[PDB]
RNA sequence: GUAAAGCGCACGCAGGCGGUUUGUUAAGUCAGAUGUGAAAUCCCCGGGCUCAACCUGGGAACUGCAUCUGAUACUGGCAAGCUUGAGUCUCGUAGAGGGGGGUAGAAUUCCAGGUGUAGCGGUGAAAUGCGUAGAGAUCUGGAGGAAUACCGGUGGCGAAGGCGGCCCCCUGGACGAAGACUGACGCUCAGGUGCGAAAGCGUGGGGAGCAAACAGGAUUAGAUACCCUGGUAGUCCACGCCGUAAACGAUGUCGACUUGGAGGUUGUGCCCUUGAGGCGUGGCUUCCGGAGCUAACGCGUUAAGUCGACCGCCUGGGGAGUAC
RNA sequence: ACUAUGUUUGU
């Protein structure tokens, strides 16, 4: 009964994708918007907005490129009913490098790549590809 | 049943005021006040199962609200539950 | 603007989602193409088939509905580039080393036909040469002289004639179709919407396609 | 879903999981340090036995644990909220939803009588059977039980099992419009509890029709059947058990998202309501079909698509859902 | 109306 916000943002950007949305909305929280900022600026989704006083609904503009889902895989990773937390040393690389992993670490939710530099762990949030 | 009358008692009894519908205490005497008034017709039709379901509802919600209210402020909880005669 | 009034849409309820872009809001349900959307993509599939007929390209006018055969025929003889106005061949494009060989036998029945042995011989035999003519005519004549692959395919119905389309589609043939609301849009590179049924939209389709590929072979 | 596998269905304790904001904590998590993680073994560079096995130096590793310090995004704890989830109130709607009474008409059977007469009944054909002791047919009156023709509809209601003549009484749920209220009060659910077709069982009634068993007649090589003539339990009622079904959508529940078309049923907003209409908006339903999925069949916004929470279940066929 | 059955084992 809508217990993973998060996994209900990575599929609306799925089915989005898959449906050719230019946009996709949903209710806002301020963990989807960081999500939605470390996407922006991985270049997966053009842009997003948080219209909205006291019900946000966030809204991210999806991106595609050559007619085609700029995001091809959207996985989350540590859900409610299996957290998954990860040390600094065994981050793990989508896509050899080639994707993200959206990790929450103590000094905010940042990319896998991020995270690595920062030398800090945290929770895999989700695979994007 | 619990009909208009009896409805717009309760909740001015149990609540701030004659809008205050909603509160815990004001759905546990509404349910409390059908579970009490479908008493007499179970005692008469023991074989009306498809309306025991919908009495066993009341008696399923009732409990969930004064859990609910018993976790959240015990003080109200103790005094409705003595105003009603709860706990068996 | 320059074609209003000729062309509406199909029913509603014969709508392939994949032609919302192009619809206009529906008037009585019937859907209304969106010319303003119209004129820009049949301007560049024009611009295209002027380019590939710079290019000395063949182009293939493919009409089968009986509407639109005469129109088909004649605007190809016209811009002299060959066409198919009749039941389309599956595989004749696909299976050309085939059909190549159909179209050679239907050469060679128009040399004996007006001067080769055609009442020299016997006549029911005779006239049965005669007519597996008209029928290999009427079937090809309008590709006699392809030689080869076209280069380009101008399509009256993307979803009457979708086996052409899909034929062109994975022989890497660029497809210049006018996508009425019932098609899907997917095989055509160069999606035209518009009346795919309509005399004088299909006429006006084929006028001005005509013109662009002779100003294309100049 | 059909290969093994969704409990028959529901409620629900424990448990698992849980919307959104702020503050705080630092439990989880992360970072660093320190201690420890015996040696041997393994691994990497070497070295010595003529080589190798083997022996051996150093290092890495021992992915762990504990302590201290720090980080506070997420999860957790506490506190305060918020409204979207959930629930309450107001008005209205449809319904074979349930329980208890009453009642109506048709028909069957039986009982009595009138007319009337030699067949009736039954089958593939027959026979058993009924009939001159008066059948069957027809008409009148009466008794009794059971079920409710048409309406009736891939119609409706119910968690499921199931529920249809009409009327009354008691009663459950669902849905819609507009607001107001409470302010995560939620989801799922092992154990547990309840409901749960038919058959069956117990007690007491009832018994028209039908009918296991049984009997007779046929059929047949045989016929412990199919068919015919009868016919007991049972089918009905009350109460109490049982607790199983191909209890099936062979598809657990909840929530979110993702092209369309044609209907049905039931609300509701606006507009030319001009009249059953047009444009929306809900609930529930049927068919087809797109992407996607699938071994395929097929499913396809009521998913078997994309996901999340929790539960149940499967691990070759038999033996066996059997024994103990 | 209503019949039943078709020995074992290969390329
Ligand atoms: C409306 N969905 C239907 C579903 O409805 C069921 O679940 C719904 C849940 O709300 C209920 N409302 C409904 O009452 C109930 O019946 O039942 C299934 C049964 C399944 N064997 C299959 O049959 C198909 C066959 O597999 C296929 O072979 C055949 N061609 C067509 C059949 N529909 O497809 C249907 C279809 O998916
Ligand atoms: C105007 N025609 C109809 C209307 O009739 C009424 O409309 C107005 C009230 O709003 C009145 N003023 C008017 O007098 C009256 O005629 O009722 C609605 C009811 C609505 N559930 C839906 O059902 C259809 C839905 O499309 C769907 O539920 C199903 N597929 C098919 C249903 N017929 O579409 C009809 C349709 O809009
Ligand atoms: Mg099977
Ligand atoms: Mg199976
Ligand atoms: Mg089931
Ligand atoms: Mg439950
Ligand atoms: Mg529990
Ligand atoms: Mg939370
Ligand atoms: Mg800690
Ligand atoms: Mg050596
Ligand atoms: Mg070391
Ligand atoms: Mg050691
Ligand atoms: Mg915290
Ligand atoms: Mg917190
Ligand atoms: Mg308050
Ligand atoms: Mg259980
Ligand atoms: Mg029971
Ligand atoms: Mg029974
Ligand atoms: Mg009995
Ligand atoms: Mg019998
Ligand atoms: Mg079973
Ligand atoms: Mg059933
Ligand atoms: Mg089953
Ligand atoms: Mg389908
Ligand atoms: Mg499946
Ligand atoms: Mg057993
Ligand atoms: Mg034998």
């Amino acid at each position: 009964s809508m217990q993973d916000p998060i996994a209900d943002m990575l599929t609306r950007i799925r089915n989005g994708q898959a449906a050719n949305k230019a946009a996709v909305t949903m209710p806002s929280s301020k963990l989807k918007v960081a999500i939605a900022n470390v996407l922006k600026e991985e270049g997966f989704i053009e842009d997003f907005k948080v219209e909205g006083d006291t019900k946000p609904e966030l809204e991210l503009t999806l991106k595609y490129f050559q007619g085609k889902a700029v995001v091809e895989s959207i996985q989350r990773v540590s859900r409610p009913g299996l957290r998954i937390y990860k040390r600094k040393d065994e981050l793990p690389k989508v896509m050899a490098g080639l994707g993200i992993a959206v990790v929450s670490t103590s000094k905010g939710v940042m990319t896998d790549r991020a995270a690595r530099q920062a030398g800090l762990g945290g929770e895999i949030i989700c695979y994007v590809a | 049943s619990l009909s208009t009358e009896a409805t717009a008692k309760i909740v001015s009894e149990f609540g701030r005021d004659a809008n205050d519908t909603g509160s815990t205490e004001v759905q546990v005497a509404l349910l409390t006040a059908q579970i009490n008034h479908l008493q007499g017709h179970f005692a008469e039709h023991k074989k009306d199962h498809h309306s025991r379901r919908g009495l066993l509802r009341m008696v399923s919600q009732r409990r969930k609200l004064l859990d609910y209210l018993k976790r959240k402020d015990v003080a109200r909880y103790t005094q409705l539950i003595e105003r009603l005669g709860l706990r068996r | 603007m320059l074609k209003a009034g000729v062309h509406f849409g199909h029913q509603t309820r014969y709508w392939n989602p994949k032609m919302k872009p192009f619809i206009f809001g529906a008037r009585n349900k019937v859907h209304i193409i969106n010319l303003e959307k119209t004129v820009p993509m049949f301007n560049e599939a024009l611009a295209e088939l002027n380019k590939i007929a710079s290019r000395k390209g063949k182009i293939l006018f493919v009409g089968t509905k009986r509407a639109a055969s005469e129109a088909v025929k004649d605007a190809a003889l016209s811009c002299d580039q060959f066409f198919v106005n009749h039941r389309w061949l599956g595989g004749m494009l696909t299976n050309w080393k085939t059909v190549r060989q159909s179209i050679k036998r239907l050469k060679d029945l128009e040399t004996q036909s007006q001067d080769g042995t055609f009442d020299k011989l016997t006549k029911k035999e005779a006239l049965m040469r005669t007519r597996e003519l008209e029928k290999l005519e009427n079937s090809l004549g309008g590709i006699k002289d392809m030689g080869g692959l076209p280069d380009a395919l101008f399509v009256i119905d993307a979803d009457h004639e979708h086996i052409a389309i899909k034929e062109a589609n994975n022989l890497g043939i660029p497809v210049f179709a006018i996508v009425d609301t019932n098609s899907d849009p997917d095989g055509v590179d160069f999606v035209i919407p518009g009346n795919d049924d309509a005399i004088r939209a299909v006429t006006l389709y084929l006028g001005a396609v005509a013109a662009t590929v002779r100003e294309g072979r100049s």
